[PDB]
């Protein structure tokens, strides 16, 4: 598992090659905005049962095929393993948004998903839907200017929607 | 790899939770760590020429036998001499690569993972690197914290090849 | 109904608290970005009908079936609505803007509102693409950088990803 | 909470419209004229407990019959002083919230709202808080425009007490 | 029990490995936290009895029934009382020794392990707790940093509830 | 495993007790203190190597019966497990000297320990004066003024002095 120092640590071995500037800068920089990398995480994760339980409410109400009898979704262990789900997608997420590299979601999470929800005939299009609600709920919580210091935390908006994004098009 | 950040995540993972404060304290000390490890790793590298000819040169004057007796495994010879400059600058940069990172992992991974096995099948002598690494922390001119923050990863790969 | 600085009042006032010299700096830096803030506002309404329309003609493309017979902005009437949500949510975002502080928008336009689309068979999902679409056209225009004396507007624009961000929350 | 900017967009949404230019022109003389209000804040903030104390005993100097006089609504006991110095410091800290907030929202809300209610109920009267709002108009040390700005939020007080 | 400093230990102890500059760093950043985390855990314990009750009542308040309801579950007795604000100094006890340790090992040891398993069997619904601890988190007057820490903590609770 | 602040909290929960103002001043002076208590960790886990080698050489020269054919330490394997039991139990030593609490070296290193020895035919006394040799070593390597701000670790390194000495105890 990489996070963001790593990465360019691995790109550099594989070149034989110590770090430049345009190299240190960049981290550097990474790291003198951590604090926001840390709000980020510890805002969503500090919600993350209103997050699920939110999309998931959504999802059914938009989706109401899912819960009818015979649904995918439709029985209480189905229903909790969708849950489950929805918990863990947002758990690698904020792996990830900690880290700065997608490499822990999509070894430990995104691999192998969308081929796993075509074996149990699981919609992983109603899937992707519950995976951009969590998106947007997380966003607006990370991004929530109330209680926080104000300043530019758009950068790093950007690359936690990357993650979420990610995850939607992995599997479906 | 091993840094704070992959370790904090690993932990959590393990347990099945999500990330709690307990790990978010971890990465914050190492972003404040961070300022001095950066230092000494752009000092190490914009000076490294000198850091690996010279550490050459120390190992050449303390073990004078490697510089002359016959075969592969000396720098007896154009080539020998570049092989070991070669793998000292590859110490040096991954003194680095554990600065940038913040942990140990980059060594781990490329260099300490299999070193005896190297060593022991080229003939290659532990005692020669750690007088490199020596050299090293000896020049490197780092002051304060940066210089605390050098020598912890380099006294690592000596503990190693010890 | 709040701006930042009654805000901070407020806040003050439930502790019984005088305002620390720290606090006073803080509000010294707000008063600073006046100019930029008023820019923004400025540049988002004056463009604000573009905004609207260009989204909701990007969103009809995207979701046909919408507008098909049937569809929930199918008749005049219904389009109409459409669209003046549309305009309304812009407009709340824009009070906020000016205000800096979400609780304009959050008590006058999106407390209630999932609960309403829900109720009326308007996809939230949908309505909330048409802000991320509103979104991304208003930022584009507050944060052009011809035309006006250079500078950094990136916190401020991170603030007002804030609020679209909200906005789009809510309606799902 | 009334203040310019949320006038300003009190306007614009019972009429149901976007801000103009109408609106942002006014909101820009709040953020003109904070450098004067902001600076009046801190002064009396810094100097409070001595503005309040003085004011206190502005107040018993002028009506010696608050010391003396027995009844919960009189300063002639330790509580009641204390009671007394706690008023004082009160409208002291609205005036600083008006300064902040730029408008009389603060103390209209926490303040004004109930008051003549809560002086009759409890017997207090409006001319002893008067006296000290006067000494804190004459005793603040400042100058210029944010002396103009304290005053403003201090005879608003007394107006409404009037 | 689990802290960033036994995280730090354990992830160690797991590899056989010594304590590395990756470990330091997770405890520095504990003990730079500690200083927000240590003034909430203060706060918290001297404000506690009234945040107890304030949170009693605010539960006794959202659900009505709480109090109406017979039934040894419920607070409609002297009894039941005494069990729920007993209940709540729990869950803020916890919080307090969440932010000593740096970590949630107290919380997670002595409240939530078997947390399901008591609320079931013994027909304590969840969304109580989970009014009190909003409760707590909206009053507890911290500011900055330390109150991140204490709704961290809070926060991390009510997941736990829901 | 407790560190000292965790050790505190479960003093105080056998008792459903908040914590005392000595308490939390004691463990908020544990940490203004923590800067030196990293500084002997680090200092003895990158002396680790000599540390262990000078102490094992040291030993069997003051008891060459260790190593005569026949002794505990003959053979390379043996030689190489009780090199192993320095490394162990000075490694866990400086877990205690990180956690500020013996409870880690006592339980994953200590219990059973003497009994393991007794049973094996391996000297105690004599892995008591391998760890008190490990002992001297450390503490003058952790406590040298060279090299760092200069002040004062003597409570310090009383501490660690107990944890080596608690060790020796344990086999002995
Ligand atoms: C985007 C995420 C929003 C922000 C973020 C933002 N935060 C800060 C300051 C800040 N955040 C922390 C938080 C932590 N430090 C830790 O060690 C941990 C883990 C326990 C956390 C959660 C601190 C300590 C600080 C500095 C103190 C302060 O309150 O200012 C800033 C200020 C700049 C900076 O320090 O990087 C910002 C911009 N603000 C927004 O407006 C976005 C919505
Ligand atoms: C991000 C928004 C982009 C900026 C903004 C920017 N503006 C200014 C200066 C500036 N803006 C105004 C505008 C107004 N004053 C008012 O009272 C009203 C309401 C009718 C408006 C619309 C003024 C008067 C000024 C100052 C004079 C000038 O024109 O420069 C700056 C300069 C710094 C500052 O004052 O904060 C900037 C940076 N420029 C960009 O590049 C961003 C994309
Ligand atoms: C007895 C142990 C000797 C001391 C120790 C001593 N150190 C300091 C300051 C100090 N030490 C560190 C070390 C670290 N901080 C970290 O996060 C990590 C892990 C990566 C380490 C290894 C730092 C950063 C500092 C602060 C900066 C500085 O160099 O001063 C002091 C000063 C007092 C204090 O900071 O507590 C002392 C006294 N000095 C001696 O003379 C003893 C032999
Ligand atoms: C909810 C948004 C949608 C669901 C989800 C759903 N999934 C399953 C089974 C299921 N889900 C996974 C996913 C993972 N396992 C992992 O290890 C990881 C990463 C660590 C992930 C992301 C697996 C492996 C399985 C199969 C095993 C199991 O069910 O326990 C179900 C139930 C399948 C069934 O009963 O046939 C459901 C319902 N379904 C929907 O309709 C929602 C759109
Ligand atoms: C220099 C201090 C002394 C040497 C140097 C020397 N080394 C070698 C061969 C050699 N070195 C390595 C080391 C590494 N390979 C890696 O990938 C890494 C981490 C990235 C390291 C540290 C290896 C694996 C090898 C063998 C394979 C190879 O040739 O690359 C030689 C030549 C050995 C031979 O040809 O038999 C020499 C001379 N010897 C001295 O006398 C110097 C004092
Ligand atoms: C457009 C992108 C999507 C719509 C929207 C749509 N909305 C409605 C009715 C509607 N919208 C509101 C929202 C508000 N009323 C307020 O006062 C405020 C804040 C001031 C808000 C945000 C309400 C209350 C109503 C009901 C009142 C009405 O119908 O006029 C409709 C029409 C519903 C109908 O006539 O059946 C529509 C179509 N529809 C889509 O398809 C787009 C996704
Ligand atoms: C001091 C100039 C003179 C006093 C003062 C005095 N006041 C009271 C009671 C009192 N004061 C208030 C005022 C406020 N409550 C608010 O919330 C606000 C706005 C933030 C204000 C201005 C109230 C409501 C009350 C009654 C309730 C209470 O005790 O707090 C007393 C004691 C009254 C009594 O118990 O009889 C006194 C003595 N008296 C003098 O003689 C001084 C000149
Ligand atoms: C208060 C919000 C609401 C209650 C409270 C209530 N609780 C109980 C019994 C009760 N509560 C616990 C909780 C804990 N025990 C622990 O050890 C810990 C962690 C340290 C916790 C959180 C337990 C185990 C029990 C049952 C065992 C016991 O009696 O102690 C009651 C009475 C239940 C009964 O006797 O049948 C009540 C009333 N009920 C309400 O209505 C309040 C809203
Ligand atoms: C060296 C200074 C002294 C010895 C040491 C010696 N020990 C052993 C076997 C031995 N030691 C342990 C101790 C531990 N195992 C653990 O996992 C832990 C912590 C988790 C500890 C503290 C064990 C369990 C064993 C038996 C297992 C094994 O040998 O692999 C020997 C081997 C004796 C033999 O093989 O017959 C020796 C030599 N001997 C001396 O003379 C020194 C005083």
């Amino acid at each position: 598992m990489l996070d963001a120092f790593a990465k360019v640590v691995a790109q550099a071995d594989a070149r034989g090659e110590f770090l430049t500037n345009a190299q240190f800068d960049a981290l550097s920089n990474l790291v003198k905005e951590g604090n926001k990398r840390l709000d980020a995480v510890n805002r969503i994760t500090s919600n993350a049962s209103t997050i699920v339980a939110n999309a998931a409410r959504a999802l059914f109400a938009e989706q109401p095929q899912l819960i009818q009898p015979g649904g995918n979704a439709y029985t209480n262990r189905r229903m909790a393993a969708c849950l489950r789900d929805m918990e863990i997608i947002l758990r690698y997420v904020t792996y990830a948004i900690l880290a700065g590299d997608s490499s822990v979601l999509d070894d430990r999470c995104l691999n192998g998903l969308r081929e796993t929800y075509q074996a149990l005939g699981t919609p992983g299009s109603s899937v992707a839907v519950a995976i951009q609600k969590m998106k947007d709920a997380a966003i607006a919580i990370a991004n929530d200017p109330n209680g926080i210091t104000p300043g530019d935390c758009s950068a790093l908006m950007s690359e936690i929607a990357g993650y979420f994004d990610r995850a939607a098009a992995a599997v479906a | 790899m091993k840094t704070p950040i992959t370790e904090a995540i690993a932990a959590a993972d393990t347990q099945g939770r999500f990330l709690s404060n307990t790990e978010l304290q971890a990465v914050d000390g190492r972003f404040k760590r961070a300022v001095a490890s950066m230092e000494a790793a752009r000092a190490l590298t914009n000076n490294a020429q000198s850091l690996i000819d010279g550490a050459a040169q120390a190992v050449y004057q303390k073990f004078p036998y490697t510089t002359t007796m016959q075969g592969s495994q000396y720098a007896s010879t154009p080539e020998g001499k570049a092989k070991c400059a070669r793998d000292i600058g590859y110490y040096l940069r991954m003194v680095t690569y554990c600065l940038v990172a913040g942990g140990t992992g980059p060594m781990d991974e490329y260099l300490i993972a299999g070193l005896s096995e190297i060593n022991s099948t080229f003939d290659l002598s532990p005692s020669w690197y750690i007088e490199a690494l020596k050299y090293i922390k000896a020049n490197h001119g780092l002051t304060g914290q940066a210089a605390v923050e050098a020598n912890a990863y380099i006294d690592y790969a000596i503990n190693a090849l010890s």
